[PDB]
Order: structure tokens, then C-alpha cells, then sequence
């Protein structure tokens, strides 16, 4: 499994790990 | 060693659009984010939004989302800024920056790294979640005095807090990181504290050096946010 961008709301940490779709 | 060169000045009608590059050399690029900020005549850093060189993801400051696009190209080490749509107010000295190492690749943070800055001038037609505040805005002093800047975020922001200088003319320096940490190179006369909403940079003994302009940015959420500066004067 993957972390989704669309999740990653104000999170910087999200936004640099995240998988675009 | 880190360097960033920016490209050349530009003037513009309102209206039209602008590219400004941004070359990176002496570092792993796809290790640190490139991200924007910029500076209009006279007033304060805004955050302009953040890239990631490693797997290309973005974010935009709302206020500009939907007129910027940043990229970055890997095989020249490169990264662009476009921004669309202009109007008299986009007037600024347009700052590319590296963000430093973080917990993971290329996160955005506190920039130790500027480049020179591009000035972007829209012709004349006519004649932030968590907002930051500095005391005092203005401070004169005499070398040899301590001085204290005071920094307050309007939601608690942890430790994720940067502080930086900036001399006339130049892009600004990182000081100050995680609330507390010294950047590597930084004269040990300065220091910050706290953690929470209020925050100290101090200089225990000013230096001639030291004349210039402070300004504070937490790095807790998106967008990250500066305070609107704090300049620190010769005694008149």
C-alpha cells in the first residue's frame, strides 16, 4: 500500500512521500 | 559547495506570464526540495510554494495556486517557476531556496540555501494559516548591546520554527532552526528559544555585522508563513 496525495492536506511530510493519481 | 544561480531580471505588463529558472550545483539534487519565495520592494518574504526534485509532487500557497506551476528538471538540475496572469502587485525579487535535509527526501523546511534573487517588474497601469507576528518591528541598538527579537505564531507550531537575516540587498541567511538549533557556520552569539507560539532570537553581544533585518518562519503546516520582520537599526 501507498499514501495518496489527495489525503495529505497542510502535512509537509505527507506531500514528500505521497503517490500522485 | 551549495550554489543556486537564478535567472535574469524581467519587466512585464500585467497580464502576461513569467519563467524563472533556478540552477542548482555542488549538491545531490534530488535529495533537498527547491522551493519559492518572494519579496516585494520594501516588505516582508512570502512563501510561494514547494517541489519536490525526487518524485515531482508540488504545493502552491492557495493565494497563488491557481497561477503558479513549479517543476524541476533532473538531467540539468534545474528548477523552473512560472507564474501567470500578472498584475501590479506581483512585483517582487523572486527567491529560489534549498530546502535542507529532512526526516524524508526532499521534504519542504527551512531554506539553507538562497539564490540571488530575480527581480520581476509588472509595468505600472496607474498613478496563511498560521500568521506569525515579531516584537519589536524596529530596534535600535549599539554594538557590544544584547539584543532580543521576539517571534509569536497564532497557533502552536512546536519547535518547527526558522529564524533568518537578512543584510540590504541580499538574499537572506539561515540562522536559526528547530526553535533552538544553530546552522552550521552561525557565530555562536546568536541563540534561539521556546517552543510553542512564543519565541526568542537573541544576540548576546551585536556586532557591526549584525544591522539587518530578522525575520521568523514556522515550518509546522502548509503554507509555511514569515514574520513580518524585525529591523534592527544603528542608535541615531
Amino acid at each position: 500500500n501507498f499514501v495518496p496525495c489527495s489525503i495529505c492536506s497542510n502535512n509537509p511530510t505527507c506531500w514528500a512521500i505521497c503517490k500522485r493519481i | 559547495q551549495v550554489q543556486l544561480v537564478q535567472s535574469g531580471p524581467e519587466v512585464k505588463k500585467p497580464g502576461a506570464s513569467v519563467r524563472l529558472s533556478c540552477k542548482a550545483s555542488g549538491y545531490v539534487f534530488t535529495n533537498y526540495g527547491v522551493s519559492w519565495v518572494r519579496q516585494a520592494p520594501g516588505q516582508g518574504l512570502e512563501w510561494m510554494g514547494w517541489s519536490s526534485p525526487y518524485n515531482g509532487n508540488t504545493y502552491y500557497a492557495q493565494k497563488l495556486k491557481a497561477r503558479v506551476t513549479m517543476t524541476t528538471d533532473t538531467s540539468t538540475n534545474t528548477a523552473y517557476m512560472e507564474l501567470r496572469s500578472l498584475r501590479s502587485d506581483d512585483t517582487a525579487v523572486y527567491y529560489c531556496g534549498r530546502d535542507m535535509l529532512g526526516v524524508v527526501q526532499a521534504v519542504a523546511g527551512p531554506f539553507d540555501s538562497w539564490g540571488q534573487g530575480t527581480l520581476v517588474t509588472v509595468s505600472s497601469a496607474s498613478g496563511g494559516d498560521t500568521p506569525m507576528t515579531q516584537s519589536p518591528s524596529s530596534v535600535s541598538a549599539s554594538v557590544g548591546d544584547r539584543v532580543t527579537i521576539s517571534c509569536r505564531a497564532s497557533q502552536g507550531i512546536s519547535n518547527s520554527l526558522a529564524w533568518y537575516q537578512q543584510k540590504l540587498g541580499k538574499a537572506p541567511q539561515l540562522l536559526i532552526y528547530a526553535a533552538s538549533s544553530l546552522q552550521s557556520g552561525v557565530p555562536s552569539r546568536f541563540s534561539g528559544s521556546g517552543s510553542g507560539t512564543d519565541f526568542t532570537l537573541t544576540i548576546s553581544s551585536l556586532q557591526p555585522e549584525d544591522f539587518a533585518t530578522y525575520y521568523c518562519q514556522q515550518t509546522n503546516t502548509f503554507p509555511f508563513t514569515f514574520g513580518p520582520g524585525t529591523k534592527v537599526e544603528v542608535r541615531r
